[PDB]
């Protein structure tokens, strides 16, 4: 139940706002300024504000904090959503999200805002189906938003029927100083681009341990995929009834499910990383980085930063494989590979220079995080067994996937 | 070709299972 | 060795404090690698930018060796800068300053009358407790010249000697006697605000 | 890459080199530092801060950099410590009381594991009194042989003359330089 | 005696700052920002003089960035203003038509004005032509 | 801008 | 400007009017008080054009409650244009007609939002849904005599389930003004009517498809049952705010299951995916998060009460997020895993935000405090922790160790020895107290106790209040176990309280200790040197009352504050 949807800026300027409900002073925005200025120098800075009776809950844009004003007791996760929504729908209209397009597409935005909330509840956020009634470049509505299926809009065609799907994996470790391994969690994501004609419904099928289970298969390899959250395209009925995947894709590049599971599995990179760090002398980076993963597999782009001490001059890298750098702007050591074969082990002695006087606060410890992205490996062995493209009209589609490992919250903590 | 690894052919449904 | 007005150009092209730090890193890192090569030539200007970054509001302790170098130099440009980095980043404090009494002490009966200047001013600027109890013999003696431009600038190096050190008001009472006939008013003012600090 | 350069400029010679002067308080350092830049015995205060110039001398540039024994002082020497290769100890065999301690402050800088490449260089310095001992019983008091991996040479050098210092000098030279 | 002096910017940047007191580098940070909250939280007619924490902080500003200096309970307060005004228009004859530019790329030459002009807190020249020459002399020394 | 103005304006 | 703008308002060139309505647009964009010409764009309102007169409303609905007087030169444009076949126009006209918030307006606007309330345009009636609540917020006695609430009921009756829900997040907008009566619920048949359009509504349709419910008891199981069939679909959901409504929904229809079913089981087991689906949302989002799950998790603790590892806190994570995770910890800390907890507060002691180390002091403290098995380890890890010399870390580690001592000093006597040599000039006030009372209350294992508190003793006239009195009752208490060594400490200390001592509640204090010295020194050991029974421990765990009402309201920002609904608006 949001009151009023303002941009601001990084200088406390309002670029744009639109009020929906009128229930609080336009002018309270100027002490939002001042509020956020003193709870971050206090520790007590939160994106929900609160300016007497009025809260101010908002997130943090790539320039804009998109604060939304407050009286009553609303409801602070629609208002989350619908925040989001709309950084969504801003990211598909205009390619950046800077200070350039909210002073230059103004004649649109007004249009956008107004369409997709009225009274502080949003009614409209597909941006596919929002670009057929607000254009910066009109007709009535399309059926597809009174219609139920408002993902999908009628009369789609296409020379061909392609399907392009993106099965990228997130490996998030939390590996302690100790040595062992805390939060290892895999995340999975099926991102697909579909362009097919007419309204056609997907039937997925993969290799899901409760489906081999109910089949009666459950002896080979199955995906335990812990927590399943499909998009709005994918019946929760379906779902729930029979584990059955029945959803219409939309037009374009969107997120279908995303799976979510433990792993108790080896990490794929060992990082045995050492500092021998002289008291105001010098340091020894005995870094060693051992590939768990398979020899089949090359993890592209390997860059496993390692933070080095802030004040840290002279460098020298010492290693095996891979370009070093170290860059002052993040203060880290970037052990940058690009080709890393399975099982393959780099070993690096990292030597640096200290000043003689000491630092008059402490700095923390960052954790070192490595970038690996090893294409075409599953580590959760999940793998997509079908996808049924049923038409009204008849179609032959032509469906593709492709398998992205990468590195999630691939973080070691240091000693 | 494509960084990530090469897109790959689905299939229909189960055709193991009817 | 890039220059402090390039530096600020460049600082003045940052609009996020979190890429102004990267910025500002971005040429602290070069500054580091400079001095740890024991530059000799481009020194100023890295002096200068590491002032302008700690003004900034960032950290410059490693940059508090060089300064104490510079200072005792034969260059004035490099004199000058290891002046103001001695009154800007030193302090009483810093536990560092020690080491430049020595330097003060030097440039103390140097013929030029502005590097014995900027040792004075530094010295009235960032008087330490232990300082001035090993400045003050030759402080006395620049007191007693018959140099204008020396005169204000030794009333005032007594003057913050004695807010320093209260206790050594007794060796300059012989030495202010019958200074009152300056007929530049620099040197009256100094020789009165002395009295009225005495 | 082409260092031709670098080779033209080595033959008239490109190596300068450095130095340390390091050691107790009234142990003659400046005297002798004076008189290796000058040639005259200067009289000068005790050194409050410290003394940093340069010889020229077998085409290498010797930066000497000389450091009081001060109390508040002694624990300043981790300054220098920073791009630093050559390293001086100035001994005073005058004071029997503080050869405890200059031996105990050398061995407190000698305990560092940053200063590994600078090589020993003892200097024996008050070298007009008849009670000063001869170049091995200093050593033998200090164990200057129970230096591993430390190229120490004792040296008598006379504040007042000067003997001995040309040998000093020609031998850092050859501990620095290994060609010809 | 002058505490500190402190030029800060309208927008709450400080372009120069001297202070005569050893104090602590995280205090001399939070004083400085005490002091452009307080300067920047006052209107056009509160006098241009705040006692903050017993100290006189006189504020006068003669463009978009301001002034600032502390002088102890124990002296004039017009007496701080004429000095302000003297180094204003001795920065304005030393350069030349000063400006906001020419402070923050020529803040060297502003620190070694305020030295050859005001040491520890108090005056070194009263005229304001000598040390003019002075500092030219300095300059042209190389 | 409000920057290159002068000072006092003299 | 103002002038050559008007002109080109008045013209007679369509090239023209775009472009003045265009820069009267950015000029209130860029903060420009242009209310001065209201007036002069209502002659420029009725045109073809559809990209100006949404500029015209909009200028309207911003320049609406500064002119009401001129405002009065549009009911007949909204009324004409309330009628244009094409759905666009009317859909903004009665969202422009709702905006203005003008009390002499809203009275003859009731004629078109009538007209509109059936209209076959589903963007028309989802447009006229809100409208009806809009205008209802402005006048409430106006919709009731139009009455437009048996016209809302009608349509969460009818089909287009987007219109459906609009009218549903409309009538639960009224009815939440509204004082209970005439209450729109409806019977099962409503619900299971709703639930039929629940998996057809959008993505917002949802959430107001699923708010209804929270109002409404269900009376049995069977009812119960079908309803929890239906919501637990809603946990595989991309919206994080649906999964958080679903999981509001199912927690209050809990209050009516019966646990000896299978039922709560599948229940409890199909939420805690959810939960856990929910922590890895956006940050923004972690805090609501940390929030419902730390206000469900009072209620039924047997859920998550597997989940500990997802709850560390990240390195990137921020520090609204850091806060709760330690909260979220504690509030899950058990035996089973004491030792991770234990590892994980060691290493959010190495930080350097001096709030987030004070926070995983007092939850190690809580920790410690919860659990009595892990009482060792908790206190060698405050011991290793004060062995690493850190001001603020040996500051929270003084309180911890304090408090720990009151709780379990049973077996605490091997650590005062370490304790003794602290490097006990810390100044902090909580901490000297502290340290203060374990040195008194503790003055056994320790030999040197009355040395230690001689460096005390120098200035207790002006240390502080709190100090003050710690140091009092540790000086009585030597006094009262170990006379000998402490018999003039206790006369200078009750000269020193007494005489130069001007705190009431001091002096008070200090007049009844030497009463009680003077009295009978005997007596003393059984009156102040006395077994004080168990301490009460601070339960966190909120009131029952509070925390039923504060199920209901469940992602709202009554549940963040953990504050009553009514306690924080206005
Ligand atoms: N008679 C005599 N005295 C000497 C001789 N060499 C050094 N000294 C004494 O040693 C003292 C040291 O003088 P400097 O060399 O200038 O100072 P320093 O050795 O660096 O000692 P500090 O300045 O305190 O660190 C002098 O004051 C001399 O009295 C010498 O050859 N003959
Ligand atoms: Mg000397």
């Amino acid at each position: 139940s949001a009151s009023a949807v303002y941009v601001l800026d990084l200088k406390g300027k309002v670029l744009i706002c639109r009020n929906y409900r009128g229930d609080v002073d336009m002018s309270e925005v100027e002490h939002f300024m001042p509020i956020l200025m003193e709870k971050e120098e206090e520790g007590m800075l939160s994106p929900i504000l609160a300016h007497g009776g009025v809260r101010f809950m908002w997130i943090k844009h790539n320039n804009l904090y998109l604060v939304a004003t407050s009286k009553k007791n609303a409801c602070v996760s629609l208002v989350f959503s619908f925040l989001y929504k709309v950084v969504q729908v801003f990211s598909e209209y205009f390619k950046e999200l800077e200070e350039e397009s909210i002073r230059d597409n103004f004649v649109i935005i007004y249009e956008l805002l107004d369409e997709l909330m009225d009274f502080g509840y949003p009614q409209t956020t597909d941006s596919k189906i929002l670009q057929e009634y607000i254009t910066q470049e009109a007709p009535r509505p399309p059926a597809t938003v009174t219609n139920a299926v408002s993902w999908r809009s009628e009369g789609i065609k296409y020379r061909k029927n392609e399907v392009f799907l993106d099965v990228i994996e997130a490996v998030n470790l939390l590996v302690s100083a100790n040595g062992n391994v805390l939060r290892s969690e895999i995340v999975g994501s099926i991102k697909m681009r579909v362009f097919l004609s007419g309204m056609p419904e997907l039937r997925l099928g993969l290799n899901d341990k409760v489906l081999f289970d109910n089949t009666g298969r459950g002896k080979s390899k199955s995906v335990e995929l812990e927590d399943v959250k499909f998009h709005q395209c994918v019946r929760l009925s379906r779902f729930e009834n029979d584990r059955t995947i029945s959803f219409i894709p939309p037009d374009g590049e969107f997120e279908l499910m995303s799976y979510r599971l433990n792993t108790h599995v080896k990490p794929l990179i060992w990082i045995e990383s050492v500092i021998e760090k002289h008291s105001h002398s010098r340091i020894e980076y005995m870094v060693k980085a051992k590939s768990q993963f398979k020899r089949r597999s090359t993890a592209n782009n390997v860059e496993i930063h390692i933070p080095v001490p802030n004040d840290a001059d002279s460098p020298k890298f010492k290693t095996t494989v891979g370009s070093v750098k170290w860059v002052p702007e993040n203060s880290e050591i970037v052990w940058s590979v690009k080709s890393f074969p399975g099982g393959k082990e780099y070993l690096m002695r990292a030597h640096f220079g200290l000043p003689s006087v000491e630092a008059e606060d402490k700095e923390g410890k960052p954790p070192i995080s490595v970038k690996f992205e090893i294409p075409y490996f599953t580590t959760s062995g999940i793998q997509v067994r079908y996808l049924k493209i049923i038409e009204k009209s008849g179609y032959q589609a032509l469906p593709w996937v492709r398998y992205i490992t990468q590195n999630g919250d691939y973080q070691l903590r240091t000693q | 070709d494509r960084k990530g690894g090469s897109y790959s052919q689905a299939a229909g449904s189960d055709s193991a299972q009817s | 060795p890039i220059r402090l007005r390039e530096l600020i150009r460049t600082i003045r092209t940052a609009r996020t404090q979190a890429e102004e730090r990267e910025m500002i890193q971005k040429e602290c890192a070069a500054i580091r690698s400079s001095f740890r090569e024991e530059d000799n030539t481009y020194r100023c200007r890295n002096v200068a930018k590491l002032l302008y970054m700690h003004m900034l509001g960032y950290p410059a302790h490693f940059g508090q060796l060089e300064c104490l170098k510079l200072i005792a130099s034969q260059k004035f440009t490099d004199k000058r800068i290891g002046y103001l980095g001695a009154m800007l980043l030193l302090d009483e404090r810093q536990d560092v300053h020690l080491l430049m009494t020595n330097c003060i002490k030097n440039d103390l009966n140097h013929s030029t009358q502005f590097v014995q200047g900027l040792a004075l001013c530094t010295l009235g600027c960032m008087g330490s407790s232990e300082m001035c109890r090993d400045l003050a013999g030759e402080v006395e003696k620049l007191l007693k010249t018959s140099n204008s431009y020396l005169r204000k600038k030794a009333a005032l190096c007594a003057v913050h000697v004695i807010r320093k050190v209260p206790e050594l008001m007794e060796m300059f009472l012989p030495a202010t006697k019958n200074l009152l006939n300056e007929k530049n008013h620099g040197v009256l003012h100094t020789s009165v605000v002395l009295l009225t600090e005495m | 890459g082409n260092i031709f350069a670098n080779l033209f400029k080595g033959l008239f010679g490109k190596k300068e080199m450095r130095i340390l002067m390091v050691g107790l308080d009234a142990a003659g350092k400046t005297t002798i530092l004076y008189k290796l830049k000058l040639g005259e015995i200067v009289t000068t205060i005790p050194t409050i801060g410290f003394n940093v110039e340069t010889v020229e001398y077998k085409n290498i540039s010797f930066t000497v950099w000389d450091v009081g024994g001060q109390d508040k002082i002694r624990p300043l020497w981790r300054h220098y410590f920073q791009n630093t290769q050559g390293l001086i100890f100035v001994v005073d065999s005058n004071d029997r009381e503080r050869v405890n301690e200059a031996r105990e402050e050398l061995m407190r800088m000698l305990a560092e594991d940053e200063l590994r490449d600078a090589v020993l260089l003892v200097f024996a310095n008050k070298q007009d009194l008849p009670n000063a001992m001869n170049a091995a019983e200093i050593t033998d008091k200090l164990g200057l042989h129970s230096l591993r991996h430390r190229n120490w040479y004792i040296q008598a050098t006379c504040a007042t003359s000067g003997d001995g210092l040309y040998e000093g000098l020609d031998w850092l030279s050859n501990q620095l330089r290994n060609q010809k | 005696m002058i505490h500190f002096i402190l030029l800060f910017s309208r927008q709450g940047k400080l372009r120069l700052q001297k202070w005569y007191i050893t104090l602590p580098d995280k205090e001399r940070k939070k004083i400085t920002r005490e002091i452009v909250q307080i300067i920047l939280s006052r209107g056009h007619r509160t006098s241009s003089f705040v006692d903050w924490k017993e100290l006189k902080l006189v504020y006068k500003r003669y463009a978009s960035l301001y002034f600032c200096c502390a002088i102890e309970n124990q002296d004039n307060e017009l007496l701080t203003l004429e000095i302000v005004h003297r180094y204003v228009e001795l920065l304005d004859k030393y350069f030349g038509n000063v400006c906001e530019l020419d402070i923050i790329f020529n803040f060297e030459k502003a620190y070694f004005i305020l030295d050859e002009f005001i040491i520890g807190g108090e005056i070194q020249e009263t005229s304001k032509k000598i040390a003019v020459k002075a500092i030219e002399d300095s300059d042209m020394l190389q | 801008k409000g920057e290159n103005t002068s000072l006092l304006h003299p | 400007e103002i002038f050559e703008l008007k002109a080109e308002l008045n013209s007679d060139k369509k090239e023209k009017k775009k472009e003045a309505v265009k820069k009267v647009i950015a000029s209130m964009t860029v903060g420009k008080d242009v209310s001065a010409l209201f007036p002069d764009v209502v002659n420029c309102m009725q045109t073809d054009n559809l990209e100006l007169k949404k500029l015209v409303y909009l200028y309207l609905m911003n320049y609406a409650k500064s002119q009401p007087d001129m405002a009065i030169m549009a009911v007949n444009t909204f009324v004409k244009d309330c009628e244009d076949p094409n759905p666009l126009i009317r859909a903004l006209a009665v969202r422009t007609m709702g905006c203005i918030r003008v009390d002499k307006i809203t009275e003859y606007l009731c004629e078109p939002l009538r007209k509109c309330l059936k209209d076959e345009d589903p963007y028309v009636r989802k447009t006229a849904a809100v409208c009806v609540a809009k205008l209802h917020d402005i006048n409430a006695q106006l919709v009731e005599d139009q009455g437009f609430l048996d016209t809302l009921k009608d349509l969460i009756s009818d089909s287009n389930p987007m219109v459906v829900a609009n009218a549903v997040a409309a009538l639960s907008e009224i009815a939440e003004s509204h004082p209970s009566s005439n209450l729109l619920d409806l019977n099962p048949q409503s619900i299971n009517k709703l639930l039929t359009a629940l998996n057809e509504c959008t993505e917002w349709g949802q959430i107001f498809i699923l708010d209804c419910l929270a109002n409404y008891m269900p009376k049995d199981d069977r009812e119960a049952q079908s309803i929890c069939e239906r919501v637990t679909p809603r946990l595989s959901h991309a919206n994080s705010a649906v999964v958080l409504s679903a999981v509001k929904v199912l927690m209050k229809f809990m209050e009516m299951l019966s646990k000896d079913l299978d039922y709560y089981g599948t229940l409890l087991k199909k939420l805690a995916p959810p939960l856990v689906t929910l922590l890895s949302a956006e940050p923004e989002l972690q805090y609501v998060a940390l929030r419902n799950i730390n206000l469900i998790v009072q209620k039924r603790p047997e859920i998550l009460k597997h989940e500990m590892k997802v709850f560390f806190v990240k390195y990137n994570d921020p520090i609204y997020v850091k806060l709760e995770k330690l909260d979220i910890m504690i509030r899950l800390a058990s035996q089973a895993n004491i030792a991770q907890v234990l590892a994980e507060l060691r290493e959010y002691a190495t930080e350097v935000d001096v709030d987030f180390v004070r926070k995983a002091v007092r939850a190690i403290g809580r920790c410690a405090i919860k659990v009595e098995q892990s009482a060792e380890r908790c206190v060698s890890t405050l011991l290793d922790l004060i062995q690493t010399k850190v001001n603020y870390v040996v500051q929270e580690a003084i309180v911890v160790i304090k408090d720990i001592f009151r709780k379990y000093p049973n077996k605490y006597e091997s650590v005062i020895a370490t304790l003794c040599e602290n490097l006990d000039s810390l100044d902090e006030p909580e901490a000297r107290a502290a340290m203060i009372w374990i040195v008194g209350e503790y003055a056994e294992r320790i030999d040197n106790a009355d040395e230690l508190l001689e460096s005390f003793l120098e200035g207790f006239h002006d240390k502080s209040t709190q100090v003050q009195l710690q140091l009092l009752t540790a000086i009585v208490k030597l006094f009262l176990k170990k006379p000998t060594e402490t018999q003039e400490l206790v006369q200078q200390v009750l000269s020193l309280a007494t005489q130069d001592s001007d705190n009431p509640d001091l002096r008070d204090r200090g007049y009844i200790y030497w009463r009680l010295l003077s009295t009978d020194p005997v007596a003393a050991k059984e009156v102040v040197l006395a077994e004080k029974p168990l301490i009460s421990e601070e339960t966190d765990l909120i009131e029952p009352t509070l925390l039923d009402e504060l199920i209901c309201y469940i992602g709202t920002l009554a549940s963040v504050y953990h504050k009553p609904p009514s306690a924080f608006v206005e």
